[PDB]
């Protein structure tokens, strides 16, 4: 199985630099040309840079829009692909994905991404409050429960249930930027009505700029 | 730098159906042409290589043509899982280049939501704010609206919603509406509804609690 994972993603102020890093494993790194490939709603995808193998020079390449800014490295002895960035701009907020190219082709092989965020406002953690059913969230044998995550800066917050052993059906919203310039978003899930308060619920919040990790135990 | 131009950027069929997707380039790519999918808050996944080689892995539906700067992704016989984002990607040419995407929409039938309405918690309450939240679950189509009353009193500029994207599993959408206040407020009102409608509900459909009940 190939893996590619990434970190290093978060807050930056504009004109700041940051680096992130991407482990692969599943194949041999130091034979593959590894890429940053970024995602934004306005560029969709735009590949960013790509570092090729030890054994010719470890060349690399780079987007013309990053050009003199990103640097590109390897560590093959750690099966590591940096980007270092800097003279950050706004417009290169997005989210940066780890991919090999197979040697000048098919992206074939993506991380889960990690997220910068290029702006001037500060680092917030989120405050996490239970969105407690009653009768008023009982829908025939159906009920509904979440949590609240309110008050965060940047995105984004991962949520999951009882440490992701509780998946259907689970929706956590996408995030709304409130007028205060802080992100609000609700997770919630519909539970069969018999199991409240015979299962527990608990939500797991991690919003990873401000070290948060709350686990929210949800009660009727 | 080439071009790949996707268009329609939209795509809306109904399940059982075939479908394509478009992507043109600006300049011959001979067939160097790779599509992939994104599914909602998930990474491109490679589908096919070089306009027509499907990966090992893929389901046998999808298939591609196309050769010079004229391109096609088929999914013959689309299902709910297929609702994703379609990317193509040329490698003809430095640098590569990506499309815009289309979007994958699979038509259901009418779904009325199911309502839920939240007070706040007493943890927020002690904290000078006050949200409560209207859930509507698992509906289609997507359009829906809600209306905030407070002791009958309709409110206005004081709520902000989020939709889901279409969820791939049963092509619903869901929706929240939170109405933000402070707790001074909060506290000055008995009852709290949230008021839905939905082309699936015969009649708008009410959820309501009493402030402290």
């Amino acid at each position: 199985e190939v893996k590619l994972e990434e970190s290093g993603g978060g807050l930056v102020q504009p004109g700041g630099s940051m680096k992130l890093s991407c482990v692969a494993s599943g194949f041999i790194f130091s034979n593959h040309w590894m890429n940053w490939v970024r995602q934004s709603p306005e560029k969709g995808l735009e590949w960013v840079a790509e570092i090729r193998s030890k054994s010719i020079n470890s060349a690399t390449h780079y987007a013309e829009s990053v050009k003199g800014r990103f640097t590109i490295s390897r560590d093959d002895s750690k099966s590591a692909v940096y980007l270092q960035m800097t003279d950050l701009r706004t417009e290169d907020t997005g989210v940066y994905y780890c991919s090999r190219n197979y040697y000048g082709s098919t992206y074939d092989y993506w991380g889960q991404g990690t997220t910068l965020t290029v702006s001037s406002a500060s680092t917030k953690g989120p405050s996490v409050f239970p969105l407690a059913p009653s009768s008023k969230s009982t829908s025939g044998g159906t009920a509904a429960l979440g949590c609240l995550v309110k008050d965060y800066f940047p995105e984004p917050v991962t949520v999951s249930w009882n440490s992701g052993a509780l998946t259907s059906g689970v929706h956590t919203f996408p995030a709304v930027l409130q007028s205060s310039g802080l992100y609000s978003l609700s997770s919630v899930v519909t539970v069969p009505s018999s199991s409240l308060g015979t299962q527990t619920y608990i939500c797991n919040v991690n919003h990873k700029p401000s070290n948060t990790k709350v686990d929210k135990k949800v009660e009727p | 730098d080439i071009l790949l131009t996707q268009s329609p950027a939209i795509l809306s069929v109904s399940p059982g159906e075939r479908v394509s997707f478009s992507c043109r380039a600006s300049q011959f790519v001979g067939s160097s042409i790779h599509w992939y999918q994104q599914r909602t808050n998930g990474s491109p996944r490679l589908l096919i290589k070089y306009a027509s080689e499907s990966m090992s892995g893929i389901p046998s539906r999808f298939s591609g043509s196309g050769s010079g700067t004229d391109f096609t992704l088929s999914i013959n016989t689309v299902e709910s899982e297929d609702i994703a984002d379609y990317y193509c990607q040329q490698s003809h040419s430095w640098p590569f280049t990506f499309g815009s995407g289309t979007n994958l929409e699979v038509k259901r039938t009418v779904a009325a939501p199911s309502v839920f309405i939240f007070p706040p918690s007493d943890e927020q309450l002690k904290s000078g704010t006050a949200s409560v939240v209207c859930l509507l679950n698992n509906f289609y189509p997507r359009e829906a609206k809600v209306q905030w009353k407070v002791d009958n009193a309709l409110q206005s500029g004081n709520s902000q919603e989020s939709v889901t994207e279409q969820d791939s599993k049963d092509s619903t959408y869901s929706l929240s509406s939170t109405l933000t206040l402070s707790k001074a407020d909060y506290e000055k009102h008995k009852v709290y509804a949230c008021e839905v409608t939905h082309q699936g509900l015969s009649s708008p459909v009410t959820k309501s609690f009493n402030r402290g009940e």
